[PDB]
């Protein structure tokens, strides 16, 4: 079922090989991890935040 | 709780060994774990020589 | 750049045979299926056979099965068609053209086609006669002379007017191929219709391929 | 042994419009359907070497996608280089088997013929045969016939066919159609007449003649 790829330095753009890594989202109602910052910022004092 | 399964504990030593040992203890909390799984029932494990 | 060259074309007498055979150039013919298709004239394409390059197995259309065979020969790295008990049916271009292993992908290189023919009457100059204008005119003004041409074999014919120096107005058929195993087409040339009694209209019919010619002269008559 | 139709026949878009052609196996071959440009005096290019696979070389107009079984060709800004037959042909199954084609004309100007009816010359009759001739000339849609007539009946076998090349401005073409008698049954019918009809025609040209005239 599967052929081998004739990926080579003289081909055109279309068949030179790319490198691909798809980022899949969870869909859980009750998530945690692979967090990121909320747009996080500095620490401010004495003064009204 | 909504496939997390969570764990509080303390480990301190004993006088009492016929009951549990008396007075307030408050445990500590130490994970919530994203697992999915029905637990109605279990079993401990020991090593055996 | 890789091509693929054809060659061995020519006529048959009906139930006789003809070895076709293309050459690879830029491309080794190994891990490749070397195919063979068919395009009869008025026809779209048909497959006939294929071989692996490097296992010497094939496959044949039913259609051509026990008629046509194919072989391969990676060391001269060129393949084989050949075509026994060959019918006026036959007639057609035959290409070569390849793929990858046994199948799943459609063929990549393509030769150019050469055109084999079977026919009873292999060697023929053509029979041409005119046709008489319209003594009314058409919409524009316009009238009509023509010509006839029938009976010639091979094809290609090339037909102009007034010995090839009357394009003006010339409107012209192509050929197809007639049960008598022979050629024929037809063609006019549109003019205003005075022009008709004036300008010369000769059919010059050239047929390289029967080293001949035919020049006929189409003129208005009483109509 | 997969078998596959394409269609339509023909179709008309101008330099700059859309192309489709579809083609449909009759048992699946996966996607591996490739599709071929071919002019008359060419071998087909080869496009396409599955539904999703375009070969270098190929402009990037040329791209399509499946429904079902079918797979849809299509080009998205048609330029002269692209008026050919296009072909699909499946690679899944043997024998490999290639669609019927469809060809591609350049959508300009509906007209009637100019319908010239040529009764059989007096020179070709020294055949022994008689060819009654009518050609239609510059008209357009593609898609003409001649009704032709043999004592004002219908008749249908006894005629034959060629057709021309479109002009490259009016997308018009002549038709040429005969009706082949020996002369000796030309002698036996009184009149003669060509009915045209076609695609584009709401009110069909009869021309006619006597036997012997012309």
């Amino acid at each position: 079922p599967l052929q081998s790829y004739g990926f080579q330095p003289t081909n055109g753009v279309g068949y030179q090989p790319y490198r691909v890594v798809v980022l899949s989202f969870e869909l859980l109602h009750a998530p945690a991890t692979v967090c990121g910052p909320k747009k996080s910022t500095n620490l401010v004092k004495n003064k009204c935040v | 709780i909504d496939g997390y399964f969570k764990i509080y504990s303390k480990h301190t030593p004993i006088n009492l060994v016929r009951d549990l040992p008396q007075g307030f203890s408050a445990l500590e909390p130490l994970v919530d774990l994203p697992i999915g799984i029905n637990i109605t029932r279990f079993q401990t494990l020991l090593a055996l020589h | 750049e890789v091509q693929l060259v054809e060659s061995g074309g020519g006529l048959v007498q009906p139930g006789g045979s003809l070895r076709l055979s293309c050459a690879a150039s830029g491309f080794d013919l190994g891990g490749y299926s070397m195919h063979w298709v068919r395009q009869a004239p008025g026809k779209g394409l048909e497959w006939v056979a294929g071989i692996y390059a490097s296992g010497g197995a094939t496959a044949y259309a039913d259609s051509v099965k026990g008629r046509f065979t194919i072989s391969a020969d990676t060391s001269k790295n060129t393949a084989y068609l050949q075509m026994n008990s060959l019918r006026a049916e036959d007639t057609a271009v035959y290409y070569c053209a390849r793929s990858y292993y046994y199948g799943g992908f459609g063929m990549d290189y393509w030769g150019q086609g050469t055109l084999v023919t079977v026919s009873s009457a292999s060697t023929k100059g053509p029979s041409v006669f005119p046709l008489a204008p319209s003594s009314k005119s058409t919409s524009g003004g316009t009238a009509a002379l023509g010509c006839l041409v029938k009976d010639y074999f091979p094809e290609p014919v090339t037909v102009s007017w007034n010995s090839g120096a009357l394009t003006s107005g010339v409107h012209t058929f192509p050929a197809v191929l007639q049960s008598s195993g022979l050629y024929s087409l037809s063609s006019v040339v549109t003019v205003p219709s005075s022009s008709l009694g004036t300008q010369t209209y000769i059919c010059n019919v050239n047929h390289k391929p029967s080293n001949t010619k035919v020049d006929k002269k189409v003129e208005p008559k009483s109509c | 042994d997969i078998q596959m139709t394409q269609s339509p026949s023909s179709l008309s878009a101008s330099v700059g419009d859309r192309v489709t052609i579809t083609c449909r196996a009759s048992q699946s071959v996966s996607s591996a359907v490739a599709w071929y440009q071919q002019k008359p005096g060419k071998a087909p290019k080869l496009l396409i070497y599955s539904a999703s696979d375009l070969y270098s070389g190929v402009p990037s107009r040329f791209s399509g996608s499946r429904s079902g079984t079918d797979f849809t060709l299509t080009i998205s800004s048609l330029q002269p280089e692209d008026f050919a037959t296009y072909y699909c042909q499946q690679s899944h199954t043997y024998p490999i088997t290639f669609g019927q084609g469809t060809k591609v004309e350049i959508k300009r100007t509906v007209a009637a013929p100019s319908v010239f009816i040529f009764p059989p010359s007096d020179e070709q009759l020294k055949s022994g045969t008689a060819s009654v001739v009518c050609l239609l000339n510059n008209f357009y849609p593609r898609e003409a016939k001649v009704q032709w007539k043999v004592d004002n009946a219908l008749q249908s076998g006894n005629s034959q066919e060629s057709v021309t090349e479109q002009d490259s401005k009016d997308s018009t073409y002549s038709l040429s159609s005969t009706l082949t008698l020996s002369k000796a049954d030309y002698e036996k019918h009184k009149v003669y007449a060509c009915e045209v009809t076609h695609q584009g025609l709401s009110s069909p040209v009869t021309k006619s003649f006597n036997r012997g005239e012309c």
